[PDB]
RNA sequence: UUGACCUCAAAUCAGGUAGGAGUACCCGCUGAACUUAAGCAUAUCAAUAAGCGGAGGAAAAGAAACCAACCGGGAUUGCCUUAGUAACGGCGAGUGAAGCGGCAAAAGCUCAAAUUUGAAAUCUGGUACCUUCGGUGCCCGAGUUGUAAUUUGGAGAGGG
RNA sequence: GUUCUUUGUAAAGUGCCUUCGAAGAGUCGAGUUGUUUGGGAAUGCAGCUCUAAGUGGGUGGUAAAUUCCAUCUAAAGCUAA
RNA sequence: UUGACAUUGUGAAGAGACAUGUUUC
RNA sequence: GAAGACAUGUCAGGUGGGGAGUUU
């Protein structure tokens, strides 16, 4: 069908074709509010592929979301420590602009699950990301084996804890001996690591 | 009419001793975007409709295309709902025929015909020229000056 | 060397748990044993050799049987997982010698079980609580004790070193050749 | 000081070396006497040395004059010659 | 072939190497009818980025060792650039 | 002139959910200094103290774009071991795990990507009944900008 | 175990021939900066810039070019011990 | 405080360079 | 109405006891 026109198509995102409504979109989401919902998504070829199915209990949010480095919140950048610790204006905010967002739009949506969300326009002073949501009070999601496991309490505010696809990146949750540090916790694993056991027959 | 036809099917079937063929061949316009994609490229769909009101436009940018590619007439046509209610939806962006009856062939054949000479032979030249050169009232009336 | 120069007294975990955590597992392992009463209580596992020559020596059990494996035991991969047998998707089989090894070992499975009619009527059972102690691995005997004594005067010390420095020469052998 | 090694997994160097002395010591007690007494070709002893763990056969001691079939990785320029001259044959094994 | 030994070029046991089926994860990067359509399709109705165009011009006016050098510069992977130089001048020949 | 489609509003509309407390354990953000190097800024303290956000009896992770270079290993996690080693460090104070091996326990899998097109076959909600953690008949609505069945690479699919 | 139905004339599996095999994009990756790790000519994470192809891509603990080789298939997700 | 990178679109002439419509001031 | 591809996130150069650490 159209899957993979749109998808490609969205790959040459420096076409003239797609430069035009990159700058009517991002202009036409500036006149509007920093978090409004999307009555239909935009790119319905990367939500599908997301999880997303079009049917009740599925929302669709816009958000925008400033972008650059991050001003620690302390008075005239004193940090008041020694002075490799004065550094201010290069703290580079390790948590990536989509997480952000995607924890904006859950606390303006707590009543929903964040299930994913995706690029989908960027500004000089601002980002745009599309956030899929699911809710898990609907009785078709819950009637729903292929939905229902995220109404289970464990799995709320997933994006909060970085259970997401972009939060778990932000984590370095992944297999190999690259992801040592952070390939089943990096909290867990250093408390692990430095933890001195001692059984009941000394060894 | 669907619940009529079932039960229909349903006794011929179990007191009619029937094969489930009884009822005549359905002619129907297939709509559905991905299986309106789908039956092009096998050059089975007769004529193709497309809506110009789609705010999504990467959806239907590439059909144009698509079908000039393949030679199958395709048409654009105003307003995605005037669609939708020929088919009993909201909206559906996307109409094509598939299966006709042999009385109205010479009426589809003149429509593809005229359709043809409306946007097939204008695609070749219509890719080579930029639109929108349009200004407000004020300018227009300002710089004339 | 010793690294204190931390919080450690805030980390210290003394095991003193080990005899109530082995009393523990001893009654799950009852517990699921009678969850589990008609069932051996663990899965079937194949003959499988190590890695890193140090330990390749030494058989090893596997996590499952391979697909390949499976099909020749005679039955299908679904219906090995339901009949008490491990299979691994992931391990290929590219030894002869261990694929016929885990073929006998998965007819001998197959003809020492015994399956219930899913009809009910089922006799009693009599469990064991080990499928692996019923088919221990067993290591390949490498050679017999004794041989008939042959030689070639190859000296095969020398033929190491041949071997040892042919390997380093030969790129810069290919380069001078042309 | 010297040439640094990342990621020097010990499994490479993994060569325990065996003297001849404890080389007869590998066959049981059971047999050891008996194949001592009956030394000849026809049914020289099999000692399969990476079944026991040991790398490289190397010759510290000397050997009764028993040929013995000796299988090993590698093996010392002494070594192998001293069990040539015991009657035994230096056998390969990877 | 295994020589046997544990030195040399082929070291290792003697087995018979049974050969495996092929694994089809490997079949990821095989292309399709249809994926080779829609790209073809995409391609044409996109056209060629601005970096496409000025890759393909300096190919033209400069030779390809100056776009190669350029496109390493812009995708950072040389070994890509090669790709990319490749295709554009696929496109370029495409045009007579 | 009338009826539709899309967006956006109002509802003390009918049916729902969220705040907060607790916070020993977990998942992230943020985050110092004392001290140590007999001074001290790299560095150590520490990826800790404090602060912030998010749930449960466990949480996370989890079925490899992994480890190995082997006669191959085969979800994840934990213990012993590797190992106080590579390696890092005004190579100083000091920091420092992983592959193999033994054991603890074992479970698999499913979404997009196919035209069902001789049949949107899907589902929320309202109503009457009933054997009421729900089912049946009917009626609106969601849905073709894709709701049903099949397939997830181990494979898998159209045909004979 | 017992009792009320025959569930369905519906679903699933295996053998051979044949044509296919779609598998995730502001992502992978590169430059710079900040932080971090034992990670060392840059282990992981993040701001800015550039921005990719499908017999392709990742990894193979020393940077770079050339040519092979070994294993997986990221940018989607659930799961007790 | 200054330089560079995206926000930066669309328009003539002079300066040129290519191709058979593109790039620079 | 004025203005306009100029003003207006990331690096780099300059100034910076206005502020922080340390030495004497």
């Amino acid at each position: 069908g159209a899957y993979k026109y749109l998808e490609e198509l969205q790959r040459k995102k420096q076409s003239d074709v797609l430069r035009f409504l990159q700058r009517v979109r991002v202009w036409e989401y500036r006149q509007k509010n920093v978090i409004h919902r999307a009555a239909r998504p935009t790119r319905p070829d990367k939500a599908r592929r997301l999880g997303y199915k079009a049917k009740q209990g599925f929302v669709i949010y816009r958000v925008r979301v400033r972008r650059g480095n991050r001003k620690r919140p302390v008075p005239k950048g004193a940090t008041y420590g020694k002075p490799t610790n004065q550094g201010v204006n290069e703290l580079k905010y390790q948590r990536s602009l989509r997480a952000t967002a995607e924890e904006r739009v859950g606390r303006r949506a707590a009543n929903l699950r964040v299930l994913n969300s995706y690029w989908v326009n960027q500004d000089s002073t601002y980002k745009y990301f599309e956030v899929i949501l699911v809710d898990p009070q609907h009785k078709a999601i819950r009637r729903d084996a292929r939905y229902n496991w995220i109404c289970d309490p464990v799995h709320k505010h997933r994006e909060a804890r970085g259970l997401t696809a972009t939060g778990k990146k932000s984590r370095g949750i992944n297999k190999g001996h690259k992801f040592n540090n952070t390939k089943a916790g990096r909290r867990k694993t250093w408390k692990r690591q430095n933890t001195l056991s001692l059984w009941r027959y000394r060894k | 009419e669907k619940k009529e036809r079932l039960t229909k099917e349903a006794a011929a079937v179990a007191e009619g001793k029937s094969k489930q063929d009884a009822s005549p061949k359905p002619y129907a316009v297939k709509y559905g975007l991905n299986h309106v994609v789908a039956l092009i490229e096998n050059k089975k769909a007769k004529l193709v409709l497309i809506a110009n009101d789609v705010d999504p436009i990467e959806l239907v940018v590439f059909l144009p295309a698509l079908c000039k590619k393949m030679g199958v007439p395709y048409a654009i046509v105003k307003g995605k709902a005037r669609l939708g209610t020929l088919v009993n939806q909201k909206t559906s962006a996307v109409a094509a025929l598939t299966e006709v009856r042999a009385e109205d062939e010479a009426a589809l054949a003149k429509l593809v015909s005229t359709i043809d000479a409306n946007f097939a032979d204008k695609y070749d030249e219509v890719k080579k020229h930029w639109g929108g050169g349009i200004l407000g009232n004020k300018a227009q009336a300002k710089m004339d000056k | 060397k010793n690294h204190f120069r931390k919080h450690w007294q805030e980390r210290v975990k003394v095991h003193f748990d080990q005899a109530g955590k082995k009393v523990s597992r001893r009654n799950a392992r009852a517990t699921r044993a009678a969850k589990i009463a008609p069932r051996p209580l663990d899965l079937l596992r194949p003959v499988v050799r190590a890695p890193t020559v140090k330990y390749n020596r030494k058989v090893r059990a596997g996590r499952g049987f391979t697909l390949a494996e499976v099909k020749a035991a005679g039955l299908t991969a679904a219906y090995a997982r339901t009949i008490g047998i491990a299979v691994d998707h992931r391990r290929q089989n590219r030894n002869q010698e261990i694929f016929d090894a885990n073929v006998q070992r998965l007819k001998e499975y197959q003809s020492k079980i015994i399956v219930f009619p899913r009809n009910g009527k089922a006799p009693e059972a009599e469990q064991v609580l080990s499928a692996a102690a019923t088919f221990p691995i067993a290591q390949p005997a490498t050679d017999v004790e004794a041989r008939a004594v042959q030689d070639n005067g190859e000296s095969a010390f020398r033929t190491l070193r041949l071997a040892r420095s042919e390997k380093k020469f030969r790129g810069i052998r290919e380069k001078r050749a042309r | 000081v010297g040439m640094r090694y990342f990621h020097k997994q010990q499994a490479h160097f993994w060569k325990p070396v065996l003297n001849l002395d404890k080389l007869w010591t590998l066959i049981p007690e059971d047999k050891r006497d008996q194949y001592l007494k009956s030394a000849s070709k026809e049914t020289a002893p099999v000692i399969d040395t990476l079944a026991a763990g040991y790398g490289k056969i190397l010759g510290k001691g000397r050997i009764p004059n028993v040929p013995v079939i000796v299988k090993a990785r590698f093996v010392s320029k002494l070594a192998e010659e001293k069990i040539r001259a015991a009657g035994g044959v230096v056998e390969l094994i990877a | 072939v295994k020589t046997g030994i544990a030195i040399g070029l082929n070291k290792g046991k003697k087995v018979t190497s049974m050969t495996p089926a092929p694994k089809i994860s490997y079949k990821k990067g095989a292309a399709s009818n249809r994926t080779k359509f829609v790209r073809s399709l995409v391609r044409e109705i996109a056209g060629l980025s601005p970096y496409e165009r000025r890759l393909i011009d300096l190919i033209r006016n400069s030779g390809e060792k100056r776009a190669r050098k350029v496109a390493k510069k812009r995708l950072g992977s040389f070994t890509r650039a090669k790709a990319k130089v490749e295709e554009m001048n696929n496109i370029i020949a495409a045009s007579r």
